[PDB]
């Protein structure tokens, strides 16, 4: 459980980061889009952000705590697992050689990476029940676009850690007795 | 019949073009273990030049289109052996890679467009 809410929160944060980056670097306009669209759709010409979820790691043995329901005389067993999620962030932008004002797709990716690593954003995200670890690499790759016009597709990976809960039922005991023999 | 040539009578109908043809004789070194070729007496030949029409590719963010030409001639043209091949130029220097039915009556060609010709009446 606890995935769609994570994507909604991440989308909101990415929109805020793009607003900040647009004020900082003077983009024309931006769009935030998830990869692996469930319906046949076409890419947009605007400077764009793409994100995707790759895999998860449980990170530790599960922890169980017991909560008692007096009316029904049952224990509600809650199990918490603290997992890590790896998201891949990539951007797209086409360079126009004749314009004098130059901004690169790698600049967009670097600014988004730097925004998420700031302490202020971490402090603000803490109230949203997850945190971000360190990011260690950003790479450029060359596509071919429309049979020409080589283009760059910078990318990097981000790790997000949170807690996820499951709920179950268990019986309860109210007394004890024994026998002593020798 | 594989006797009297068919290209000779074919040129009596379609119409041809004119190229300058030079052959390879021998080869020497340039104190770098690099061969430099020698060509002699570029004569004049009549031949039919055809169409193959290249497309380009990429090595990495480079294009490098390969220029190609097809030529029909009634001559014994060699493209490769332990010796070196011959040259031609319709407008720029060219070199080919193939063989054809020379020992009976006529052959067929190829060609890759080398850069340019020297000039001075297209030497």
């Amino acid at each position: 459980m606890f995935d769609g809410e994570l994507i909604a929160k991440l989308v909101v944060e990415l929109n805020a980061a793009m607003t900040s980056a647009q004020e900082a670097l003077q983009f024309p306009d931006f769009e935030v889009v998830q990869k692996a669209q469930p319906t046949q759709q076409g890419t947009s010409t605007r400077p764009t952000i793409f994100f995707q979820k790759l895999f998860d790691i449980p990170r530790g043995w599960p922890a169980t705590d017991w909560h008692l329901d007096n009316t029904a005389r049952k224990y509600v067993e809650i199990t918490r697992q603290h997992v890590e999620t790896t998201f891949q962030i990539s951007s797209l932008h086409w360079q126009n050689p004749e314009i004098t004002h130059v901004v690169t797709a790698s600049d967009i990716a670097n600014y988004v990476r730097a925004y998420f690593q700031a302490r202020s954003t971490i402090e603000r995200v803490k109230e949203l029940d997850f945190l971000i670890l360190r990011v260690s690499q950003i790479s450029n790759e060359a596509f071919e676009n429309d049979n020409h016009q080589f283009e760059f597709h910078p990318s990097f990976d981000m790790v997000v850690t949170y807690n996820q809960y499951i709920r179950l039922y268990e019986n309860a005991a109210y007394s004890a007795d024994g026998v002593l023999i020798g | 019949i594989p006797g009297a040539n068919l290209l000779r009578m074919a040129f009596g109908v379609i119409g041809t073009q004119i190229v300058r043809y030079r052959k390879f004789e021998q080869r020497v070194k340039n104190d770098q273990a690099q061969y430099v070729s020698m060509f002699g007496e570029p004569f004049d030949l009549a031949a039919s030049v055809q169409r193959v029409r290249r497309d380009q590719y990429a090595q990495f963010n480079l294009e490098f289109q390969r220029n190609y030409v097809m030529i029909f001639a009634n001559f014994d043209m060699v493209d490769l052996d332990r010796n070196m091949a011959g040259d031609q130029f319709l407008w720029t220097g060219r070199v080919f890679q193939l063989e054809s039915q020379g020992s009976w009556f006529y052959q067929d060609g190829w060609g890759v467009c080398l850069a340019v010709d020297i000039g001075a009446a297209k030497a």
